[PDB]
């Protein structure tokens, strides 16, 4: 530490190097609940969790009740350790909750003021955050797997629809279109999602062991099938030998990761679709909905954090290193986001927690001439061989 | 020494690991008839890095010494082949037989310029212009085998017999380490035993299977290598 | 001697044959006076990114 | 994109419009019904953009139509007004090679000849709607690179043979001309749309 | 309002706008 | 909002890069030197560097290349700026007036990326048909250049190697090739590419991909005739070209990393290497021209010419000269000579270029106790370590100086009338007059014919009609300048003697007591024209003609003992025109009519040393804009001189001050000198431009340096400077430093140089049981790098090393700080420590020492351990309070003398920077921004009263007020937190508010309060409130102070106006550059106004100033609202100058 302080304070290293070997050195040190809890709302499984893009305070949840709720992450209390509690919900006793459990929410991607949920009571709904009133509702012959918003894409507001149908279907919310369907897939869409680096290109991942990548713009069908072998372009190709659940892409967009029940995880190329070869080892995948998991951000590594049975599995994306094993849930993992500001992770399961993993890098420090008030030995931490 | 090591707290070869695993193999069982197989999972545990061994495979195929087949018997199963074990043991079988031409004429013109696990028919009729009998003739010959209509694996001759004594011989092993005291076995002790009747590939390899599937852990300790059933 | 170092590249023989030593006769005129244009044309080319 | 300086002064401002909104499609890779009131010259913006394409060379990205310039295109239309399109083409863009695949054509030999002629050299094809709907393998075997229907309200019905006929052809490149996108019904629309941009 | 006071494009408030004035009469 | 004022008291100094071509014209030798967004152009002459020019960006300069495209005439420069503007400036000319054209402009950052650790790279392809721009990893970002086309295409191409160390472009390539080092899990590979502009794709290289050497750091491209690359390494040079390869690993290199190199030749023979510790090496490539005539690459020897300063970037110049540009330490000019020196040295230096360097800290000192403070730096570091003393004021240059005491006046004379410069200089004593002749350099005491040593003398001069003049005590006396003959003398009727008197070049007036005489100088007479008897005694008089007058004045000034006024008289009738009654109880001893710019003033000075100026009507004798400054405190003597184009006047005291106008607006300069009683201008041969300054010891002579201009003293360490403290009660500065040692056989460690640690007149080594006690022992190999810490007692008046006392091995001293504790009456330094071993990422164990300085030793007085780095500490209110890792806390100091615990605050992550103001504390955090704590007496404790939620990486705090807290942050931005008044729920209450961004551009090390300009104008006038100096890593020092909220606002739209109408270059949009901008978000700037912006608009043509005024409405303070001239402006703006 003081070698990186020494070193930016005299202009040896560009600021860029301590913050990246810190941020990088914290999600080494990622421990459970160490500062933080979550305040249990959900009465069934958190099915997916959504930080909000602009200052990362508030975080959505929706659950297998069908509940979604709000919460502030910021600890405005004056202790050390404190409870994220919920801002407001919309339980059952809404007019407009959803009847089946919400498998994606996410919020707009250009400010707080409006959020987006899906459920497998085939809708989807569009929600007014300063009253928790719907604004429009989507409702479509199947049930909704993931839903995705562009996170780039300011020229257009489509919604990416992945249902059991075979054919995409793209909402626009501007126009209140929802007509428009893409044709190539042949079983359920699982994963979709859009590229943070190009406004109109969508991946799509399906049971049917294909991913593929769309310009939605074109009247032409897709443009890649993802070939885990390369080698042609469509009648053959898969991406894993299993459904394909997840999609992740890395935070430049240079790549994308995708798992599949094959237990694997394959890291793409994205401009040509090239498997890059790195090799994960067995990530256990027996999901039979979709899966959501995270990359990291502003660290020295590229980190994902992947769902792995009741575990979350930490690998270095590129050197395919296993990490980690942060070892907290009782049941499945269904989904993980990244806090990119301070490097936490919360994880939401079919246990009904959402749990919280902190940087605990190193302790409050005691004076050795106090009598009590130090930083205290519980009696927890010691052995009792008498 | 000073700056960069403080960032985080955090060498044998594909060739090599091969060309020891190969030895491995029990020719005789086979009356050599079979080329000596490795698998890919075995590579794994002699090279580690799982990356690093999946891109010298692959550099090893596009210099064409290795062959890799898909075994079928799971999901990740990838025989690896030395090119000139397969085309002569491959050649030795179609001496006079019905199909040898159009099996001479794959090994001369198929393998040579692909790597492919795999061939569609488009390839086959209009590239390499194979008429849909000689397709026949490679499939009676067991070079290929229907993967979907119009298209085909690439295979082995005989592979049966070895797939049959691995998947029974990788039951026999893995219970071997389920069946002992703690589930634990020390690997010495294991490469030890009388291995049974079932085990007719040899325990070596077999434990070297284990370890790259990751079916077993490996610990190490005072005593050495331990095997164990992982908490999975 | 360094017979490595000889003939430098000379491209003036002039040049810096007046660096006096006598620093004051420089610490008044040192500096560059500052430019602040008013005038100005238009430019030839324009990059965009594609 | 260029349209040639003499092209684009002897074009009014809505054909001028026009043309910038077909090269927006071609940006796209979606079709686009050209819908303006009988009268206003929709030929003339379809000749002077094709004109454009073919002057300026445009390299196409990504992609095996690695033509450079404008591809092999067919025009369907009615019989009656076939020659007009050959008149309008010989007089605009002089460059083309503009073909009737028609008894009043002038090519000699079996029209099955004509067809690979003018796929090979990257001519314009002339045809009727009913030669589309009886030599669908014929024409549809080849990589048309721009399909115009010309009076496109004849595809109106979705479950006419002509109308399935037209969806055959593979090029995202697919543009209506109709004073009447619609007449009767809006199932008109919808086949006119599933033409020009299918699943839209 | 505790929501959208910050941009990260159409603004949250007008998009909604149209949604209401949309499925209003 | 809360509103600010920031300037650059101080213009960045640390070279960034520098580049050799031919800019300026075909025919010049051009150096560019970037210094961060500030840009200079010179020449090299016959003397060296000529400047040219200097410029400004609106960015941070962060790729710099000259390149000449096919059909230029001379070469275009490309700069690449840190927020990723782009442009092709081109010089011209047209006579006097330089304009950097902008050729072509654009940005180039993309939307999403990450940034590469090795920083943005450009490169330029040899034959110019691309830039290359490494960004971003996984991309390289090809910019098409071009001719026929008006706009160059930027696109962007798909690297596979995502670690990227570096790139150039191979020359003798029919396609343009890059050739790079890039990293994998495998180590470090060298590759080759070709770029396709028509496929906008990279093609396979014309080499094999090669491994490198796993530090291999640099690439060079060679020219033609060798053609390759050749890859540095850390122990290794190799050379690569196709199936070529040749490597060397010279035991010389392994010491230190090669980070820099040039090109000291056309063809490649000649590469100079410099290193981190600061040699400089020959990289020497040896051909072979092979029997067909072919050239091919023999061997590589490299060799060892010498020491520099450390080098961040190389240029050779010519005929044997090479720039070298520095960060850490002074930029050089130093020569290759061929034969080495003595020392085994071929390097000689030549000038030296003032870096202020890293700032790592500093503080402010009023020294003098003049109430002007200075401040004194941390700079540098290692080798290059020193402290700089900056002061405001300006200078002279001596010339001569002469031990002769008792001088009581000055003139200058010339005895040769075919002469224009000066030859003799006169001096006057107790009762008699000495007269010294300057021949040339050589002054000698002589006698002068005509002229009287065995009386006083009051005035003597060169006079009209080819005259020179002496008036004594007893008599006026005009001498024949050829003949030096007396050719006239006045005397009082009764010869009373002259008790005042005054003269010019054609007239002249004496007072004897009451008794005023007036007198016209024509040839061989004195002619007395008129007489008059004062109300009152004499004290002073003046007749320094005024305006277009024929060198006679119509004005006479006189000062009065009795009623103690100035009065103006007409001179022929001593008619009076005006009357200023001065009041107090000391009478003028100085009076002086004086022309400054266009404007007329009196100037008068009391006994006292306060001066009274009045503006002064020439034609009417009126007085006007009386005003008053307190100079000094001995009586003090104004004299005019001529210096350049401009008259100046000088006040002779124990503080010489220069009164001169700026924009019609007088300026009060203090000098860099001890006391000067008398001065008057000099212009020999030997002595040109020069003053005359005497006190009552030496006589002094000189030329008198430039306006307000700060000065910098520099005291070199040799090793880093870590943190600075004034010690009032001992006179003397605690210097925190460390030195590099190496591991010795013996197991100890060997200064690699003598250094001020090294050097002290006496030292002491700590001894401690603490660690030593309760750690085992810990190693490292030989030759392996240890840092040597040491605390410094520094002289305030020699700057001499007193005292060091070295800390425990492996102890690091993080912070200092001086002050008294409880009811102790002594003075103290505290510093706190912390144990760092190779194997902890973060220090378990330190301590906070506390020493006594007396008696010229060091006394430590009480230790306490502690478990952690005690990165920060301030007295707070008589108690220590100490920020160790996460926790902050608060320790007492007993009658025991030792330090107890009294309260801790333990929700941070790292609290690294801490600052106090009453009770309040602010809390500058690694990462979680600022917090605000308040200690609460009652209680014992603190309160956590607010933070910033924000995630800001800070580096460096500032309290402005109760209310307003500076911040400065990791990616060059300023932000104000401000504790929210509109605060309703307890929640709100805690969250402080951003109200200011500003993107400064610069990392800032540390704040204090202060100001360098003298408070003694203590007006109520100020349209700004308080002063805090900013540190900063490239040298430059700024300054934040606080507007109203009226001054903002006509400020923040005098800067959208000049935005319109000033130019610049790349055509960057102001309000961009001042954005604030880290990689998660980009804001505009608020709360802040940039005086470098405000401050230019003096400085453009006056139409440019009428449209910038232009339907603008002011207020002068009364409220009366009106159309602001361009006078209003220049007014508020020069006020503004006047602050830093
Ligand atoms: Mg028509």
């Amino acid at each position: 530490m003081l070698g990186f302080l020494s070193a930016r304070q005299t202009g040896l290293e560009d600021p860029l190097r301590l913050r990246r070997a810190e941020s990088t050195r914290r999600v080494l040190g990622l421990e459970l609940n160490k500062d933080r809890d979550v305040e249990r709302i959900h009465g069934g499984g958190i099915n997916t969790l959504d930080i909000e893009p602009v200052e990362g305070r508030y975080m959505l949840s929706g659950g297998s009740d069908g509940v979604i709720v709000l919460y502030d992450l910021e600890n405005s209390s004056r202790q050390s350790y404190y409870t994220c509690k919920a801002v407001c919900s919309i339980g059952r006793d809404h007019p407009d909750v959803h009847r089946y459990s919400v498998e994606t929410v996410q919020w707009y991607p250009h400010d707080t003021g409006m959020f987006t949920s899906s459920s497998f009571d085939k809708t989807l709904k569009v929600w007014d955050t300063n009253t928790l009133q719907t604004a429009d509702v989507f409702n479509f012959e199947e049930t909704v797997y993931s839903h995705h918003m562009s996170p780039v894409s300011t020229k257009h507001c489509l919604v990416a629809v992945g249902t059991r149908g075979p054919k995409v279907q793209l909402c626009d919310l501007k126009s209140g279109s929802c007509s428009h369907i893409l044709q190539g897939h042949r079983q359920e869409i699982l994963a979709v999602s859009w590229s943070p680096r190009y406004d109109y290109i969508l991946a799509t991942a399906s049971a049917d062991s294909r991913v593929k990548l769309w310009d939605v713009r074109r009247a032409s069908g897709c443009l890649i099938t993802l070939d885990q072998h390369n080698g042609a372009v469509e009648s053959a190709n898969t991406a894993h030998n299993g459904k394909v659940n997840g999609l992740c892409f890395t935070s430049d967009g240079l790549h994308l990761l995708t798992v599949g029940t094959d237990n694997r995880m394959r890291l793409w190329n994205s401009s040509n679709g090239e498997n890059t070869l790195v090799n994960y080892g067995k990530v256990c995948n027996n999901s039979k909905k979709g899966l959501k998991f995270t990359v990291s951000c502003g660290c020295s590594s590229e980190f994902v954090f992947v769902p792995y049975g009741s575990t979350i599995a930490v690998y270095t994306v590129y050197s395919g290193e296993q990490i980690t094993m942060l070892k907290g849930h009782y049941k499945t993992v269904d989904c993980c986001v990244f806090q990119s500001n301070f490097q936490e992770l919360y994880s939401g399961s079919r246990d009904c927690n959402i749990l919280a993993w902190v940087p605990s890098l190193y302790e409050p420090v005691p004076d050795d001439d106090e009598t009590t008030t130090k930083s205290q030995l519980n009696p927890a931490f010691e052995d009792a061989w008498s | 020494h000073h700056l960069i090591p403080e960032t985080f707290g955090v060498p044998g070869s594909a060739r090599a690991a091969v060309s020891e695993l190969m030895q491995l193999f029990p020719r005789g069982l086979f009356e050599d008839a079979l080329p000596p197989i490795v698998l890919r999972s075995q590579v794994y545990s002699l090279v580690p890095d799982r990356t690093v061994a999946d891109r010298q495979l692959k550099e090893l195929q596009e210099q064409g010494e290795i062959r890799i087949v898909q075994l079928g018997f799971d999901l990740d199963a990838h025989g690896i082949i030395f090119t000139e074990d397969y085309r002569t043991r491959v050649l030795k079988a179609c001496d006079g037989r019905p199909y040898a031409g159009a099996v001479q004429k794959f090994l001369a013109s198929v393998l040579p310029a692909c790597g492919d696990l795999s061939f569609q028919q488009d390839q086959m009729t209009q590239t390499f212009g194979f008429r849909d009998s000689e397709i026949t003739h490679l499939v009676n010959a067991g070079v290929l085998t229907v993967r979907d209509a119009g298209s085909w694996w690439l295979a082995v001759p005989g592979a049966g017999r070895f797939i049959k004594y691995f998947v029974k011989g990788r039951q026999a092993v893995l219970s071997m380490v389920r069946k002992a005291k703690y589930r634990e076995l020390l690997l010495s002790e294991l490469l030890g035993r009388r291995a049974p009747v079932v085990v007719r590939l040899g325990l070596t390899y077999h434990v070297h299977d284990l370890i790259g599937a990751q079916l077993v852990d490996c610990i190490s300790t005072t005593s050495g290598t331990l095997l164990r059933l992982p908490e999975t | 001697m360094a017979d490595f170092l000889k003939g430098l590249p000379v491209y003036n023989k002039s040049n810096f044959s007046r660096f006096h030593a006598d620093s004051v006769c420089k610490a008044s005129n040192r500096r560059p006076s500052v430019y602040l244009p008013t005038r100005e044309y238009p430019s030839e080319q324009i990059i965009v990114t594609e | 994109f260029k349209v040639p300086g003499f092209l684009f002064k002897k074009l009014f401002k809505y054909q001028q419009t026009g043309v910038r909104w077909l090269w927006e499609l071609h940006c796209q890779q979606a079709g686009g019904i050209l819908g303006d009131e009988m009268g206003l010259g929709k030929t003339i913006q379809i000749i002077a953009f094709l004109a454009g394409l073919s002057y300026s060379k445009i390299r196409t990205r990504g992609s095996n139509y690695r033509f450079e310039g404008l591809g092999p295109t067919v025009i369907v239309c009615p019989t009656t007004v076939m020659h007009q399109w050959v008149k309008e083409f010989h007089t605009w863009w002089p460059p083309f090679r503009v073909a009737i695949l028609h008894e009043t054509g002038s090519y000699t030999h079996k029209k099955e000849k004509l067809i690979r002629d003018v796929a090979h050299c990257h001519g314009i094809l002339i045809t009727s709607y009913s030669y589309i709907r009886l030599m669908q393998d014929d024409i549809s075997r080849y990589d048309w690179h721009y399909v115009i229907l010309d009076e496109g309200h004849k595809i109106r019905n979705p479950n006419a043979a002509v109308t399935l006929a037209c969806k055959q052809f593979r090029t995202p490149h697919r543009i209506i001309l109709s004073g009447s996108p619609m007449q009767n019904n809006l199932r008109e629309l919808w086949s006119l749309f599933d033409f020009i941009f299918p699943g839209k | 309002s505790r929501f959208g006071k910050k941009r990260n494009p159409l603004a949250s408030s007008s998009l909604l706008a149209k949604m209401r004035a949309r499925n209003h009469l | 909002m809360s509103y600010n004022y920031v300037v650059t008291a101080q213009k960045p100094t640390a070279v960034n890069g520098c580049v050799t071509g031919h800019f300026t014209s075909a025919e010049d030798l051009n150096l560019l030197i970037a210094k961060n967004t500030r840009l200079e152009i010179y020449v090299v002459t016959a003397e060296g560097l000529r400047p040219v020019k200097e410029v400004g960006m609106y960015g941070k300069i962060a790729v710099m290349e000259l390149f000449r495209p096919k059909g230029e005439s001379k070469d275009l420069l490309f700069i690449l700026t840190a927020k990723y503007n782009a442009c092709i400036l081109e010089y011209k000319q047209s006579g006097e007036s330089i304009d950097i054209i902008t050729r072509a402009h654009g940005n180039v950052q993309d939307r999403i990326g990450r940034p590469s650790e090795t920083g943005i790279i450009g490169i330029i392809d040899p034959e110019c048909r691309m830039i290359g721009l490494r960004l971003y990893d996984g991309l390289f970002k090809v910019i098409p250049l071009d001719r026929d086309n008006k706009e160059l295409k930027a696109f962007n191409i798909r690297l596979e190697e995502l670690h990227v160390i570096d790139v150039k472009f191979l020359y003798g390539c029919q396609a343009p090739t890059i050739c790079f080092v890039y990293q994998d899990p495998q180590g470090r590979h060298v590759k080759t590419y070709e770029v396709s502009l028509r496929e906008k794709e990279f093609n396979k290289g014309p080499w094999k991909q090669e491994n490198v050497e796993a530090e291999a750091s640099m690439v060079i491209a060679v020219p033609e005739p060798f053609g390759g690359a050749i890859i540095i390494g850390q122990e290794s040079i190799t050379y690569h070209n196709g199936d070529k390869y040749l490597a060397i690993a010279p035991p010389i290199i392994k010491q230190s990393t090669i980070v820099c190199h040039n090109r000291v030749d056309p063809n490649g023979s000649r590469y100079l290497l410099g290193d981190m510790e600061g040699r400089l090496f020959m990289l020497l490539l040896e051909k072979e021209e092979q029997m067909d005539g072919t050239v091919t690459l023999k061997d590589l020897r490299v060799e060892l010419l010498g020491e520099t300063s450390i080098a961040e970037c190389l240029t050779y110049l010519d005929n044997g000269v090479v720039f070298v540009g520095s960060r850490l330490g002074d930029s050089q000019l130093v020569k290759l000579n061929v034969d080495s020196n003595e020392q085994g040295s071929y390097v000689v230096a030549m000038e030296t270029f003032t870096n202020l360097g890293p700032i790592v800290d500093m503080c402010v000192v009023d020294l003098e106790r003049q109430g002007q403070g200075q401040l004194v730096t941390c700079s540098g570091a290692f080798k290059e370590g020193s402290l700089r003393i900056i002061r405001n004021g300006i200078g002279i240059h001596e010339h001569a100086s002469i031990d002769l005491p008792g001088i009581k006046g000055l003139w200058p004379l010339r005895s040769d009338p075919n002469r224009e410069t000066d030859d003799t200089l006169v001096l006057s004593f107790v009762g008699q007059t000495r007269v010294l002749m300057l021949n040339g350099e050589e002054v000698e005491e002589t006698e002068l014919m005509g002229f009287v040593d065995d009386q006083q003398t009051f005035f003597c001069g060169n006079v009209a009609h080819q005259q020179l003049i002496q008036i004594t005590s007893a008599s006026v006396r005009l001498v024949s300048q050829e003949p030096k003959a007396l050719v006239s003398e006045w005397k009082e009727p009764q010869a009373k003697n002259i008790s005042v008197a005054s003269c010019n070049s054609s007239q002249v007036v004496v007072a004897v007591g009451r008794a005023l005489y007036y007198l016209q100088i024509h040839p061989q007479e004195l002619r007395q024209i008129s007489h008059t008897e004062m109300e009152h005694e004499v004290a002073c008089l003046d007749i320094t003609p005024l305006g277009d007058s024929n060198g006679l004045s119509p004005l006479c000034a006189i000062g009065l003992w009795t009623d103690i006024s100035a009065r103006i008289l007409k001179l022929p009738s001593f008619e009076l025109l005006h009357k200023e009654m001065l009041g107090g109880e000391i009478i003028p001893r100085s009076i002086l009519m004086t022309t400054f710019e266009s404007s007329h003033y009196l100037l008068c000075a009391l006994g006292d040393g306060a001066l009274f100026y009045f503006g002064l009507n020439i034609e009417t004798g009126l007085l006007s804009d009386r005003k008053k400054v307190t100079l000094g405190t001995q009586p003090t003597v104004l004299r005019t001189f001529r210096s350049l184009s401009t008259t100046n006047v000088f006040a002779c005291s124990d503080r010489p001050t220069v009164i001169y106008s700026s924009n019609h607006k007088l300026v009060f300069s203090n000098v860099n000198l001890k006391e000067v009683n008398y001065m008057c201008p000099l212009n020999s041969d030997g002595y040109p431009d020069s003053l005359a300054l005497a006190n009552n010891s030496t006589l002094t002579i000189g030329t008198i340096d430039e306006i307000q201009k700060l000065h910098i003293r520099t005291v070199p360490l040799y090793e880093s400077p870590r943190k600075i403290c004034y010690q009032e009660v001992s006179q003397c500065f605690g210097v925190l430093s460390s030195r590099i040692e190496v591991q010795d056989t013996s197991g100890g460690t060997t200064a690699l140089r003598p250094s001020a640690s090294t050097q002290a007149l006496s030292s002491s080594v700590s001894s401690s049981k603490l660690f030593s006690s309760s750690t085992a022992p810990h190693e490292t190999s030989f030759g392996e790098e240890v840092e040597v810490h040491n605390l410094l007692i520094i002289d305030q008046h020699t700057f001499e090393v007193l005292h060091a006392h070295q800390f425990l091995q492996n102890e690091y001293a993080l912070s200092l700080v001086s002050c008294k504790l409880g009811k102790d009456p002594n003075t103290y330094f505290i510093v706190g420590t912390a144990m760092v071993y190779p194997e902890e990422a973060e220090p378990k164990q330190g301590r906070i020492v506390v020493f006594q300085y007396s008696d010229g030793k060091l006394q430590t007085v009480a230790e306490k351990e502690v478990k952690g780095a005690v990165y920060s500490m301030v007295e707070f209110n008589g108690k220590l309070l100490a920020s160790i890792n996460s926790t902050v806390r608060l320790y007492e100091w007993t009658t025991e003398k030792e330090l107890r615990t009294e309260c801790n605050h333990y929700n941070n992550i790292m609290a690294l920077y801490l600052k106090t103001k009453g009770d309040f504390i602010l809390v500058g955090d690694l990462m979680r921004s600022v917090l605000l704590l308040a200690y609460k007496p009652m209680e014992g404790n603190f309160e956590e009263i607010a933070r910033d939620f924000n995630p800001n990486w800070m580096s460096a705090v500032e309290i402005l007020d109760d209310d307003n807290f500076l911040g400065a942050e990791n990616a060059f931005n300023l932000f104000v937190c401000q504790k929210d008044s509109a605060a309703t729920t307890d929640e709100e209450r805690q969250h402080l508010q951003e109200v200011g961004l500003f993107h400064l551009g610069e990392f800032v090390n540390v704040f204090c309060h202060g100001s360098l300009v003298m408070q003694n104008l203590g007006e109520t006038s100020t349209p700004t409130q308080g002063s805090v100096l900013f540190g900063t890593v490239n040298g430059m020092i700024g300054l934040v102070t606080s507007l109203s909220e009226s001054w903002y606002n006509l400020l923040l739209d005098m800067q959208n106006r000049l935005n319109k109408v000033i130019k610049s270059v790349g055509k960057i949009e102001h309000s961009f550059w001042r954005s604030f901008h880290t990689e998660r978000k980009t804001e505009p700037a608020t709360g802040f106004i940039d005086g470098d912006l405000i401050e230019s608009f003096l400085d453009i043509s006056r139409p440019k100033m009428q449209e910038v005024v232009a339907n603008l409405q002011y207020d002068d303070g009364s409220g009366m609202k009106r159309e602001a001239t361009a006078d209003d402006l220049i007014k508020v703006v020069e006020e503004l100058t006047r602050i830093h």
